[PDB]
């Protein structure tokens, strides 16, 4: 098969600027044969590109591309907020149809710290015997992010689920919400539970605790 | 499954290009528009080549292409029933064959004439002349020009000869000629489209050489302009007339040479994801646009006649070989270099003839070598056979009386018989296989579906201005005649003979497997309008 | 205008068979080819099969070639896709999407439908209502949550309020574990809306048939 790379994979940028995502095939794809598609989140893929140079309808004249044999291009003169995507270059030149690997692009801002919530374990799972501790960190940037549990002084790295959530559509930040599962019983044998964030806004580690006590 | 192909793309299209640009490019087309009143009589000329050329030129180079078969063969996977369109179709290329050839031996026989200081033709005091020769052409009939009495009395002696019943003596430097030109027809065709896409780099861009030579030539004559003015100078007062229509028409379609079997053995030789659509629209303006040049070509010199050797247009503007051989040899004499011009001349005839016949023979030998694996292991003993058949039949028109005999193939052997096959080659692929399903065919071969204009086309615009055209000839027919000679009616006979049973294979194709096959009537419609694995 | 609407798909046993529905309008659907791409849980596209206009015409990837079959039905204009001997490979969001011309591309999409190649048991979910820590300092806005944690296979529908309150509200993807799926989801509130109000978390996991509301209470 006829494999596409593009690069980079994720790219970043402040509206206004102007970006520029490659897309390489390993074997030559005639110029009339390769296209781009838009997808946003959750949502399904949009052609944009036709034949290298050509915009869909209602494709906005911000982007444009260019190209040919192995080596493609889509570029957007002015980044704009409703911009960000992931963008996937297709060939149609022979079968099997391949798409290209992608490029998720996503809005940059200034530096946001996040807000930080801990949650004891409810008391209807603790009559289940489970017991899991929730952790919120909420509307930061970037979205690299670091995530701590101590039970009691005492870092426990075992079981647990992080999740983030995607680029916010209007604040442009992130979210992420950690959760440490424990047994019922384990659980009782401690008080003071502490949820800790490690986030580039601050060498200090923002840090929520509490204990069974109150 | 195993088939070859063009060892280049440029083969192909010199391959197409070459059989499509022919010598009525030269003599008739700008006659045509002489006659119908110049520049005038480009517009239904253009009409009909966007309406009926083009698309049914399109249509075969897509079947061909992708039903990677010969003529017969095609139309049999195509339309069961109608497998007798491959038939008829072959067989109009093979009486063609019969006449068109002797038209490169005479360009030869005027070529090895040509070696000389002084040309044959230019004086009345030879001893084939009669006391009523003139040094140009003129109005009365009984007073002949130099040119003419040299062509009709010495190089045809077809005043020896009174009629077609009188072939007279055969003539061995004719048939030498005719031999040399059948030499050159098998060496070419003899292993394939291998030395035959080859080839036709010459045979295709010669003529092109020799018409940018002529044509500067021709401009820098004195006159030329006043040529050029009958040639173009728009009346539109032709446009109205209905046999300007006919001429349109019948012209486009002799011209792109649909029906042959020609361009679907050419394109049978193509690789499936070639794009047809670009090299039929390619092919097609650069046929159109050498007669369009090659106009020029004739009526500078044409003018330059008029103005300089006192003879009038009327009698200069010709179409047939009457133009070529007798009427620009006779201009080519006066002007200064007189053996250069001549030289190049017919030698750009015969390579404007070469192209095209090896179109109609490959057509043949494809369309034979498929439906029987027995020739295509054997195919330079088949067509060495088959031009031996060629020549021996072909000595008749190396007689004396032997125009005679080619005046009667260049009516009936094709024409309107072509017209009729190409009819229902549009029927039988859009109301039969379908335009849907061809147009699917397409759209798995270049990538993309035919634009609604071209199935219009294809399946209302086409057959309707052939049918009607088609009519409005056999309207204005008039039993075949030369000169003073009138042609007997046995002679007539012989000609629907010929024109005839080409066409005749569409019924009789289809009665006959239509009987052969089993079952009631319904399904066997259903059997034979199912194409082939489907 | 054209509407492309795929139905079927869902939880399927390894080496199970299922069968993929493409419902199209807007357009004369005799006209165009038509294919089916899929996108991975790792959000790649690939592209699984084509048919001609006419159906005469097939084209598959190695991936799915002589396991998967697809049709077409240009009278009630509905495409198909039958898949069997399934694989865990297979699991992606299928996409149908036209058309004709290669030089174009695909211009239109469908929502797409989802298939689940897996041995697991469909489990119903357990919500929890996430209540904070008390007694403590309670700032201008208050943060809830709602815990929807071990369940198969996905989606879950996760609301708050019926719907009522979109503003603040954070859901995040379900993870994996050990063939488990959970959700978390955060909402944010002035501290005078509650408890002064009533904050409820609706959840839907259709699977296992659940519906479940859950009321966050300070106790
Ligand atoms: C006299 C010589 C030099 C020029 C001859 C004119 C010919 C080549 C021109 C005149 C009108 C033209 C046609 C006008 C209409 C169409 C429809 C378009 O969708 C395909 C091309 C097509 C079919 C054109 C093909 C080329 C065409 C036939
Ligand atoms: C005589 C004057 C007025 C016109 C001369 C016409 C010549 C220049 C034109 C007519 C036909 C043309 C050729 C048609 C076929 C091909 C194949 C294509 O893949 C490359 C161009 C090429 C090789 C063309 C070159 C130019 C060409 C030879
Ligand atoms: O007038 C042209 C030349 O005619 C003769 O040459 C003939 C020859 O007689 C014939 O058998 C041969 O096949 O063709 C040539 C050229 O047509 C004369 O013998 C020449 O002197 C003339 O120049
Ligand atoms: N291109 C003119 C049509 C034509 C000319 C010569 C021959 Cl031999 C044939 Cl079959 C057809
Ligand atoms: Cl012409
Ligand atoms: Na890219
Ligand atoms: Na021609
Ligand atoms: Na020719």
């Amino acid at each position: 098969e006829n494999v596409l790379t593009q690069s980079p994979a994720i790219m970043s940028t402040s509206p206004g600027e102007k970006v520029t995502m490659t897309c390489r095939a390993s074997s030559s794809v005639g110029s009339s044969y390769l296209h781009w598609y838009q997808q946003k989140s959750g949502a399904s893929p949009k052609l944009w590109i036709y034949s290298t140079s050509n915009l869909a309808s209602g494709v906005p004249a911000r982007f444009s591309g260019s190209g040919s044999g192995t080596s493609y291009s889509l570029t957007i003169s002015s980044v704009e907020a409703e911009d960000a995507a992931t963008y996937y270059c297709q060939q149609f030149s022979g079968y099997p149809l391949t798409f290209g690997s992608g490029t998720k692009l996503e809005m940059k801002r200034a530096d946001a710290a996040p807000t930080v919530s801990i949650f004891p374990p409810s008391s209807e799972q603790l009559t289940s015997g489970g017991a899991s501790v929730v952790c919120f960190l909420n509307n930061f940037y970037p979205k690299d992010i670091n995530v701590k549990w101590k039970i009691e002084g005492s870092e426990r790295q075992n079981g647990v689920l992080n999740s983030w959530t995607d680029q916010d559509s209007k604040d442009s930040t992130y979210s992420m919400s950690s959760t440490l599962t424990l047994t019922k019983d384990e659980y009782e044998r401690h008080n003071s539970y502490t949820c800790e964030a490690t986030h580039k806004t601050s060498t200090s580690p923002i840090v929520k605790s509490f204990n069974r006590n109150e | 499954d195993e088939r070859e192909t063009w060892s280049g793309k440029v083969d192909f299209l010199l391959s197409v290009i070459g059989f499509a640009v022919d010598l009525a490019n030269v003599w008739r087309f700008p006659y045509l528009c002489y006659k119908n009143g110049g520049g005038a009589f480009l517009v239904p000329y253009g009409i009909m080549l966007a309406v009926g050329g083009i698309p049914l030129f399109y249509m075969e180079l897509a079947l061909g292409q992708h039903n990677r078969k010969g003529a017969i063969t095609c139309w049999g996977r195509l339309v069961p029933l109608f497998k007798g369109i491959g038939y008829a179709v072959v067989l109009i290329a093979f009486y063609v064959g019969f006449y068109y050839n002797v038209i490169i031996a005479w360009s030869l026989r005027f070529f090895f004439a040509s070696f000389t200081n002084s040309l044959p033709w230019t004086s009345c005091n030879n001893i084939w002349n009669t006391p009523n020769c003139r040094p140009f052409e003129g109005h009365v009939e009984g007073f002949q020009s130099a040119a003419s009495e040299y062509f009709n009395r010495y190089i045809l002696e077809l005043n020896r000869s009174e009629g077609i019943h009188d072939l007279g003596a055969i003539k061995w430097d004719m048939a030498l000629c005719l031999l040399i030109v059948y030499l050159i027809c098998y060496f070419s065709l003899w292993k394939g489209i291998s030395t035959s896409g080859k080839v036709v780099w010459f045979t295709a861009l010669f003529p092109y050489a020799v018409l940018l030579i002529l044509l500067i030539r021709g401009l820098t004559l004195p006159g030329s302009f006043l040529g050029i003015q009958y040639y173009l100078t728009p009346n539109f007062s032709a446009i109205y007339k209905a046999e300007v229509w006919v001429d349109a028409a019948t012209q486009v379609f002799f011209s792109l040479g649909p029906g042959f079997g020609v361009l679907l053995a050419y394109a049978s030789y193509n690789k499936y994801h070639n794009n047809v659509y670009k090299d039929a629209l390619l092919t097609s303006f650069i046929n159109s646009a050498t007669s369009f040049i090659a106009g020029f070509v004739i009526f500078s010199v044409l003018g330059y006649m008029a103005h300089t050797l006192g003879v009038r247009i009327e009698d200069v503007a010709t179409e047939g070989p009457g133009l070529v051989f007798v009427v620009y040899p006779a201009a080519i004499a006066t002007m200064p270099a007189s053996t250069f011009w001549a030289l190049i001349f017919f030698m750009m005839l015969a390579t404007l003839g070469l192209d095209s016949s090896f179109g109609g023979m490959e057509a043949i030998i494809t369309a034979l070598s498929d439906e029987f694996p027995k020739i295509k292991r054997n195919r330079e003993l088949f067509v060495a056979g088959l031009f031996s058949l060629y020549f021996v039949v072909g000595l008749a028109s190396c007689t004396q009386g032997g125009f005679y005999f080619f005046h009667l193939l260049d009516r009936y052997a094709a024409g309107y018989s072509i017209l009729v096959a190409v009819f229902f080659e549009a029927i039988a692929v859009s109301w039969i296989y379908g335009t849907n399903r061809f147009s699917e065919d397409i759209r798995d071969m270049i990538g993309f579906p035919p634009g609604r204009y071209w199935q219009v086309c294809w399946r209302f615009v086409a057959p309707i201005f052939l049918l009607f055209i088609t009519v409005y000839g056999l309207i204005g027919y008039e039993p075949l005649t030369y000169a003073d000679y009138v042609y007997p009616s046995w002679a007539n006979a012989l000609g629907w003979c010929i024109a005839g049973s080409s066409v005749v294979m569409i019924p009789a194709v289809a009665i006959f497997k239509l009987l052969s096959t089993p079952g009631s009537l319904r399904q066997r419609f259903t059997i034979l309008t199912t194409p082939w694995r489907d | 205008e054209v509407q492309l609407v795929e139905s079927g798909g869902g939880l399927v046993k390894p080496g199970g068979s299922l069968k993929l529905s493409c419902a199209a309008s807007g357009f004369t659907f005799s006209s165009y080819a038509m294919s089916w791409v899929r996108q991975s849980p790792e959000k790649r596209l690939e592209w699984v099969a084509e048919i001609s206009s006419g159906g005469r015409y097939i084209y598959y990837s190695d991936t799915v070639t002589g396991r998967f079959t697809i049709s077409r039905d240009n009278a009630r204009n509905i495409l198909h896709l039958e898949m069997s001997s399934l694989r865990s490979e297979d699991t992606a969001m299928y996409y149908c999407a036209r058309g004709e011309v290669r030089q174009r591309g695909f211009d239109y999409w469908g929502q797409g439908t989802t298939l689940t190649v897996s041995s697991a048991k469909t489990t119903a979910p357990s919500v929890y209502p996430l209540a904070p820590v008390c007694g403590d300092t309670t700032g201008s806005s208050v943060t809830l949550g709602c815990l929807v944690k071990g369940y198969f296979p996905e989606p879950v529908t996760l609301t708050w309020n019926s719907g009522s309150l979109s503003s603040g509200v954070h859901t995040f993807p379900a993870v994996l574990q050990s063939d488990l799926y959970t959700l978390s989801s955060s909402v944010t509130v002035t501290s005078s809306t509650w408890p002064s109000q009533s904050i409820t978390c609706n959840v839907a996991h259709p699977a296992s048939s659940t519906k479940v509301d859950k009321k966050i209470e300070p106790r």
